[PDB]
């Protein structure tokens, strides 16, 4: 099963965007879909996650601005990134953690939607 | 056929079945411990709990089951009354450690499945290591403190003779020990495991079934192996002379066997699957 990301691309600083990710396929009813950002040649860091029961975990930097939501009908995640600062410029990956087989978590990853926040004055 | 040789065959027949059990218990746990110890990608909180269970099961088919085999096939005890006192203490210490750890993995796994954000923050290594100390602290208290100190001893003449006889190693407990220890070693961990996997099944409701088949293997193989033995312990506490030693021992040996299953149930992670083959000189 594959993760279908979209919403990536250039945008003016202080702007906004909606990152969307459709988890195409059969995924267990209990899971956590989240976003992970690869900073220019640095380390992968979680942006925001949402459990399939209702609870969040926004990385403190994007807290207040970016807001993650999800649809339990088709299993698609929407990280609505508002007030996009040039610190938010990174490759965003989609990720689902899969509970049940109940002892460990099956990790599903995405190719990544590039987001370039420009300060073109 | 019934001569004085036909018996020395069912003995060698049972004797090798035991030596399979004893090997399966050891192999499975010596592999699980080395896997977690050698491969970094297996260093998870839930895996620290698989470890505590893997040492508990290794000591079963290492110090308990081998002596169990002997005592039975020997049709007597050849290690004296203090070594009898000792072996009985390992037996309980390992059964409590196996069953507690089975239920500690259970609460842990449900906490991560239900709330992964609280778990990540809350359950540390230095918190998990402390869970395990406690597991073995009680295990010890329910086994070495009451057995070794004679607080477990029966009062009826038949036991008084057995306790005196160095070739005798039949386990005789007082109505209260058997109840108290059965609740600690088994029913409390059973209740906990029942309602922990209950909230996993309920909060959940094609992919839904093969994963729910799993908590069915987990909760099942556990009950199918330990409830027979422990319900018999309670029946024999009430109605004296209502359970045969033939049955009681046969029932304990089913549970002794659960220790060989645990590696097959708990170490199904793809990283374990990868770790195992690399150690079994298949990967790389
Ligand atoms: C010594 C002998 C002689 C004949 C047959 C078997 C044995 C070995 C014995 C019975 C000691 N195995 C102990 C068994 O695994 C066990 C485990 C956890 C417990 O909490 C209890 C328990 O036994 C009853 C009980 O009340 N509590």
């Amino acid at each position: 099963v594959q993760l279908q990301e979209s919403g990536g691309g250039l945008v003016q600083a202080g702007g906004s965007l909606r990152l969307s990710c459709a988890a195409s396929g059969s995924i267990f009813s209990i899971n956590t879909m989240g976003w992970y950002r690869q900073a220019p040649g640095k380390q992968r860091e979680l942006v925001a996650a949402i459990h399939s029961g209702g609870s969040t975990n926004y990385a403190n930097s994007v807290k207040g601005r970016f807001t993650i939501s999800r649809d339990n009908a088709a299993n698609t995640v929407y990280l609505q990134m508002n007030s996009l600062k040039p610190e938010d410029t990174a490759v965003y990956y989609c990720n689902v953690k899969d509970y049940g087989a109940v002892l460990y978590e099956y990790d599903y990853w995405g190719q990544g939607t590039q987001v370039t926040v420009s300060s073109h004055h | 056929d019934v001569t004085q040789q036909r018996d020395e065959v069912w003995v060698v027949g049972m004797g090798i079945v035991m030596s399979l059990i004893v090997l399966a218990i050891v192999f499975g746990n010596v592999l699980v411990i080395t896997a977690i110890a050698k491969f970094e990608r297996l260093q998870t909180v839930t895996n620290y709990f698989i470890t505590s269970l893997a040492c508990a099961d290794l000591v079963m088919g290492l110090a308990v089951v081998p002596f169990g085999a002997a005592h039975i096939l020997m049709k007597m005890w050849t290690f004296g009354n203090f070594w009898c006192e000792f072996w009985t203490s390992i037996d309980v210490l390992c059964v409590t450690a196996s069953i507690e750890t089975l239920c500690v993995i259970a609460v842990d796994r449900y906490f991560a499945i239900t709330s992964p954000f609280k778990y990540q923050s809350l359950l540390t290594k230095n918190k998990a290591r402390v869970i395990i100390l406690m597991v073995w602290i009680v295990s010890g208290l329910t086994s070495f403190l009451p057995i070794q100190m004679h607080w477990y001893r029966a009062t009826h003449q038949e036991a008084i003779n057995c306790y005196a006889e160095e070739t005798c190693c039949d386990f005789f407990t007082n109505q209260a020990y058997a109840i108290a220890s059965s609740i600690v070693s088994f029913y409390v961990p059973l209740v906990i495991m029942v309602f922990v996997y209950s909230r996993v099944f309920q909060e959940a409701k094609l992919k839904e079934h093969k994963a729910l088949k799993t908590l069915g293997i987990i909760m099942g193989t556990f009950t199918l192996c330990w409830l027979p033995f422990f319900i018999v312990n309670i029946v024999h506490v009430i109605q004296d002379n209502l359970i045969r030693k033939e049955v009681y021992i046969l029932l304990n040996w089913i549970g002794y066997v659960n220790s060989g299953f645990n590696p097959l149930i708990y170490c199904r992670s793809p990283d374990f699957r990868i770790a195992f083959q690399e150690l079994l000189c298949l990967r790389r």
